[PDB]
Formats: C-alpha cells, structure tokens, sequence
C-alpha cells in the first residue's frame, strides 16, 4: 500500500458525521491545550484574546491498516474524518482555526489533529498586573455526546507552558491546569465531562 | 443541574426545554 | 442498526427544506433563550451585544427508528435536518453561532439544536446603570410560517448559565408566547418574547 | 401533490440563472423597504448604517401548481429560486442580510422574499440635527437587465413606517418615499429603472 | 397589523405590499 | 432559442477554468475603474478605501450563438464562466464585491462584468488636505497570464460616477497602459496604472 | 493538446489530498517571503501586520505532459491541486489571501503559487524607532509533516526587498534573511524543518 | 448617460467601455 | 523538543500527549 | 526586473526565486 491506496481506503471507510464508538464504549478524546499567546486583555470587561493549539487525539479502529510494508501514518484532511464536537462553554467568539486543518492518521488508527485557534473568552481578569496575576478559567467539552459516547481526557494537567507561550508577549504564564470534571445529575442516569483549563498569567515586569 | 450542561439540555427533551 | 445506518437513514430520508408537518397539524417547537453574557451595552444608542443559547426542540417523526436494540439518541448536523426559520425581529446582527453546529435525534423523531450565539439587539437601555436595571425586549418568532404551520412556545423565568465574571448581572429573564390575530387574516402569528432585566454591577 | 413534492417541482423549475420571462413580457418586481432602525449616522463623511426590511415581489406563471388538495403556499430557500438581481446603486457596505433567507412562494406563482438588511450608505445627511430632518436618498435596481426584462415597482409611494421602525432607535421617521424613475438615453432604445427610496429622519431631541 | 409581523406580511400578498 | 436554452448552450460549453484563446492570440480584456466614493483616508499610514465599479470586458467565442429569431444578449452568473485573474498589485485588502455576481453576454460571445467594489490600498496620500491633492495609483493586472494569453488595456475614454456626498472630490484620474519585455523572458508583462488625483473638499 | 486537454489531465492526475511524493523521497518546496508592505507595528504588545508575496514551488511528476506543439504552462486553480501544509508557527491571525488563487504549472510538472497574503505576527519589534531597527523572525514549515515528507527550502537568502516593497509604507526594510533549521529529536529519527524569515525594518525619519 | 447606470452601461457594448 | 514543534508532535503519539 | 511583476515571476523559476 502506498499513500494514494491508503487515502482512498480512509475516504471509503471514514463517516466524517459518525462518532467511531466500538460496542457502545465512548470514544476517548485525550486533549490539551498548549498556550502561544495572550494577545489582548481587558480588565474593565473580564475579556481575554488568546492564541492555543488544541492538541487533539482519539482512535477510529475503522482506519486501521497494516503499516509493514507501508507507511504507518499519512496526513488526511479533517473533512474526511470524523472529529470531536468540542466547544468552550464560556467563548464569547467562534474559534478561527489558524492552521492548516490536516491530521495525521496511524496505521493503528489513531487520530491526532493539532489545530492553532485564536478564540476570545470571558474570565476572571483581575490581578493580572499584580504577582499572583489573573486567573483565567475555561471549560471546554463536547457540545452534544455525553460520557458514554465522548470521553474527554486532559493530559499535561500541570506545566507552565514555557516550551510554547511565546517570549513576546507582554503576558507571563505561571501556570496552566488541566482537569477533567464530571457530574451526574439526579433527572438523568448517564455523566457529563469537560476538562477545566485554568491559565495563571500576567503582565511582565 | 441537567439544563445547564448543553449535552444534557439536549440529551433529556422530558426534563429540559 | 449502528450509528452508521441511523445517520445514512437520517441524511438519505430527511428534507431539510420539507417542514415535518404531520396531518395537517403545526411543528410545535419550544424555544428558550439562556443568557450566557452580556459583553457591550451602549446606553445612548440603545443596543446590546449578548451571548446566549437558544434552546430549540421540535419533532419531524419521520426521522423515527426502532431503537430496541439500537442506540436511542444521534447527534446530526443542521444541514442534514429542516430546522425551524427562527429570528429575532430587533436583532440589528447576524446571530454569530459560536458552537458546532449539531442537533441530538432522539429516536422517536423529536430533535434539539442548542447553538451558543452571539448577537446584537436594539432595545430599552435606560436604568442599566441603576438598581432596577434596563429590561431589553427581543421577540423570537417564524420569518415566514403562520402558527398552523409552525407554533412557538418558551419554556417562562438565570444564575445556572450567566458568566460571573460579566460587568452585569441578571435580573430576571422572562419568556412569554404572544399570540396575535389580525382583522385581516384568520391565522395566528406568534412570537416569543424575552424580557431581559439586567444591570451593570456595583 | 404534498408539500415535498411542491418543494421538488419549484427547485426543478425554477433555475437561479435564468430570468423567468414570459412571452418576452419583464418580470414585474415590486420592491419596497421598510425602515426598522437607523443605526449609526455621520454628517461630516454623509454615511448612514441602516436596518431595513426588503419586501420584494414578483411571479414565475411556471412555479404554479393545482392547490385544491394541496398547500396554498409554501417556504422555499432562495438559494432554489431566480431572485431578480437588485442592488443599491449608493451603497458603501455588501447587503448583510439578518435573517433565513426563505422567501413564500403561493400556487399562482408569486414569490415574495422580504429579508431583513443591514447596510451603509453614502447620501445626503445634512440637516439630521434640525427639525425638518436629513433626507437620505438610496436608488435601487436591476444590476444588469433593463426594463424590457425587469421591471421595477415601489408598491406604497408614501408612509411614515411607524409600524415597523424601532422606538428604541437615536433618530425618527418623518417620511418616507418610495417612487420609480423611468430614463431612456439617446444612444440606445430601452427604458432604465429604479426605485429612489427617501428617508426623511432626525434625531431625537 | 399584518404587514409589520414578516410571517404574515409574506403570507398575505393581498394585504401586504 | 430562448433564455433558457441559451443558458443551457453556454452551461455546456464554457469552461471557467481555462482561458478562451482563440488561435493562440491572448484574450484581449478591456477594464476601467470607475470611482463612486473615497470612504476613508490615512495620510500617517498612507491608506485609502474606495469604491469603484470595475468595468471589465473580454470575448469568449466559444459562447456565441446565433441571435436571429433570439435574444442577442443574456445576464449569466460569473461563476458559469471564465474571468481574467486581474488584482491590484498595490492591494491591501481583498477586493469585497457588492453587488449581484452576474455578468452580461452578448451572442457574438462578448463578455461585460462590472461589479462594484470596494478595497483599501497602500497609496501616496500627502497633500490629500492641499488644493494640489493626493495622487493615488493602483495597478491591475493579471495575477498569473503574460500578455499573449492575456492583454490588459484601459477603454478608449470620472464624476458622472463620483458620488457627490463624498468629503473628496476627484480632480483628475489619469490611465497608463504599461507592457514590459525583459531579455530574460520571452513573453510581454503588462499592468494598467490608474492614478486618482483628489482632494478633501472645503 | 491544448489547455482544455491539459487541464483535464491534471484533474485526472492531481489528487489534492495526496502528497506528490515520488518513491517515498520528500517533495522539495522552495518557499520565499517577498514583502509589499508593512501596515501596522505595536512596540508594546511586539505584533506586525505585514503584506507578502509568498513565493511557494515544488515538483508533481504526475501532472507533466509533453509540451512540443502544446502550451508549456498552464494557470491551475490551486484546488484542484495538492499544496503544501505550510504555516507561520507565530502566526496570530489567519493568513488572508488577496490575490486570485491560480498557480501556475509547468509542463516538467513544476507547481509555481504565489498568493499575496495578508497576516499579523507576534515578534521581536524592539528597536523599530532606531537606526538599527527592528528584527522580527517568522518560522515557516510543514504543519504535519517530517522532513521525509517534505522539505522546506529558502531561495535568495538575502535581500534589501527593494523591487518589492511599497515606497509609500511608514517603514523600509534594511535587510531580509531566510535561511534553513533542521533539527533532529532524540526521542525521534526524522528532522524536522523550517524557513526562518529575518525582517529587519525601522520607521522612516 | 447610459454609462453611469450600471445595467446600461453592461446592455451597450458599443457605447460604453 | 519534539513536541512544541507542531508536525513532531502528531507524528509521534507516543513521545506527545 | 521580471520578479516584481507576479506573473512573470511565476512563469519564470529559473530567474526568480
């Protein structure tokens, strides 16, 4: 199989509006957002303009191939593939996608699409040119699937971004979690997930 | 509760909206 | 069935410019606003730039299943499915939808679109910056369909969905049907309309 | 026939590119605006941003069908329908249309498409602070046909539009009109169209 | 009346513009 | 034929993908900038905003039809045929197009399109507030054709068009073909320069 | 054959979505910044807005044809060909594309696109109000491929821009460098590329 | 004249540009 | 590292994430 | 010289970039 063959194999496999669930598990979405940039703040209206890339994978065994004597991964545009319906709760602008929308497909179907996005967001702003800094808050999930059909699953839950955030900005991150929270609610039997993203940052010195 | 989460909004016609 | 089959059934069978009347009778959709923000209020223009989901359900029993031994719900994109033609008559934007746009079928044909949008509306903005606050009106309702063809209902009166961290704050949200019959015409027009009694905090 | 097969039949026949004329006879457009809201006006660039609703009318004799046992009327996307090709002639900004772009087509064949519209305008805005008002002029027509295949009616001459225009709005309506010009020039045989649109407002006191 | 709800006014040819 | 077999004729037979060349002549496009407004000017970042209607004209004989016992003329969607690649190299915007995309065609297989447009340019601004003026150029040509697959020429002939509500008025436009030939290179590169002189009223 | 034929062909040949690489070697692109413009500089939040020409080749064996007695280039439009992924790793908006989207292909099966983009930056802006000036550095690579994949190469190297760059910015240019990073990972056999964009540029006195 | 209505100017090759 | 180069990152799941 | 007209920049890679 070269890549023409493996491109068309994914094009008459892939369901790009049907959520690759195996035996009615969830899929597992794994995500985290790596920080480039903070681009503007606005203490008066608790608003923030920040520049990430969402770090994005799951598995669709249905695009599985058999990699020996083939390349075991090819890039594949997202229009072809079925990708997680994630959304920030407390956006107040569309993602702009900045990037080139093409994930990379593994031979054992791994899915991983790396999108830079420049998104607005209402936060907790105050603090930001004192040492403790702001504190601002995002809650990301799927915006339709429930815990049995999405999981979502934060990884790098703690770092302080600095092999991404960009040394020009007039912002400094001191810190980002990442955590996964769950609720279940008493009317309804299944969970809800989202991962909580708190990104600690201030005006350099 | 359940209304306030958009999948469960969604998921639960009978008890949301 | 799998997923697959219920969405190739959907998109294979659905109409998206077909409203799912069944013998004659309206599409009874229920509509109701959850004020997420308020980011812009300009008190000499009267205008407001708000963040809200518009929870939207309906049924078109023609997307119906067997769902015994089949998952009961699928999320479906919008394109896929008629959507009702709502619009808010003093919207001065475009509703700017912030959200994938996915509906959840349930297997029983009834449907739910909640887009997060943001918008901007001409309305009463006087008293925003005193203790009872400004009560800015928008009316929902059908751009082209009579009440025999699609009716509208809320679902009537906050803390649950609005941002904390706001320059306002929630008064109360009040979401009420109005009905009119016109001398002219037999059939009703209706509309929902949301009063929206908010305030700048202290 | 039911409503699908209606929506089927007048996406078939009616082709976006192709004027439905009969006989050789114009299509008849009506067209006429109703104010909702006066936005934002600049006397020293004479720039107004405006709100308004763009009723416009016409028939296509082949979109008819029998509706003894059938709807009278049905919504139809635009996108499947000719839509005659008007435009203001002093607009400054693309027509933002705010709402579904569905308009209602009856059995007879009459279609009749009235979008809500955001738009600028370059036109007379002096006296906007006195009490007999500004009165800002917008001309619209046919982009490319004249009135041996289009012609242009405004339907109302005159109204205050309190009906329509917003209470909430910086500004007033004192009138309205709504009237077609009709010139022929010497080099060439048919007649040219348009519908001038006066907007008599102030502001508030 | 009629003509200033865009449901109706589209409706109602006869009455509307 | 009627309107609709004329449409039919030329859905069938246009290709907007490929240049329509006649015996290896270029097509020859005819284009003129005819200025409505000057909306906003930056003399400290040298940036104006116009907008003009593009008067653009060529021939694609492969449209043609016989016009006896016919109309002689049809309005055609510009997305049904080919257009020339022109842009104005001095552009700092896209070009954003007002009004209805349609193109007008003659049965001889003229082509005339003329859209209203409106964009910003990077432009000599200084003297825009003196009698003198400013003097604005813009440069227009194809993006990616030489001229034996396309020529450019101005239009064998300002305020029949300039709206009179504008704070600027035109004092002169000016229109320069220019066609260079590079010993490097074998083929002709060519450009219209219009310059737009205009002031700020009193 | 004429372009009609060629046309066809390469719609035939050309699968957008495919990497044209030729038994398993990288496609070699050649990318170069040429700047038009530099329209707006903030010293404190360190972002450009810049206008450039982006100069972009690279080699598709399968869409030659032979060219005796047919032309030897045609202009494509660039869906129906494979592009590369290539983004500006500091990018803070999306690059705006303001040209016609037409490449040009060669008969030898050499792809030529050269959109002129609009886009902002994040960098280094210190030093623009001086006589040395302001250095800001643009990263440019493949988005999802490896170095086996593709290759990124600079062309000039060296250039004061001077046949390019508008007179009538409030900048000028002192120097543009692009030059070639390869790193290799431990973790990771393959190299990883990009094209370091230098712009050296002061305000006008 | 003619050429200053946007649909003539395009209806008269022969006059206008 | 690997992974705060974009095109390394999703070519090596095992290394990032 | 040909590099600064974009089309003649484009027909010739052996000159330009």
């Amino acid at each position: 199989l070269d890549r023409a063959d493996i491109l068309y194999n994914i094009r008459q496999t892939s369901r790009p509006d049907v959520i690759p669930t195996q035996r009615d598990r969830p899929v597992a979405v794994s995500v985290s957002l790596k920080f480039i940039n903070i681009l503007e703040v606005n203490e008066i209206t608790n608003e923030v303009d920040v520049v990430f890339w969402q770090q994005t994978t799951w598995s669709d065994r249905t695009l599985a191939w058999n990699s020996s004597h083939s390349p075991d991964q090819v890039s594949v545009p997202i229009s072809s593939l079925w990708v997680p319906d994630l959304a920030a709760y407390n956006a107040i602008s569309k993602p702009e996608v900045l990037t080139p929308q093409l994930a990379r497909v593994v031979s054992d179907g791994e899915v991983l699409y790396m999108p830079s996005i420049r998104q607005r967001f209402s936060c907790d702003v105050s603090g930001v040119d004192t040492e403790s800094g702001a504190t601002c808050r995002i809650k990301i999930g799927s915006w339709t699937h429930h815990s049995r059909e999405i999981s979502v699953d934060p990884t790098t839950e703690n770092s302080d971004d600095s092999e991404y955030f960009s040394q020009y900005s007039r912002f400094e991150i001191l810190d980002v979690t990442q955590k996964k929270n769950s609720v279940t609610y008493s009317c309804c039997p299944e969970a809800y997930e989202d991962v909580e993203v708190s990104l600690n940052f201030r005006k350099k010195g | 509760g359940c209304c306030s989460h958009p999948a469960c909004n969604v998921n639960n016609p009978h008890i949301c909206g």
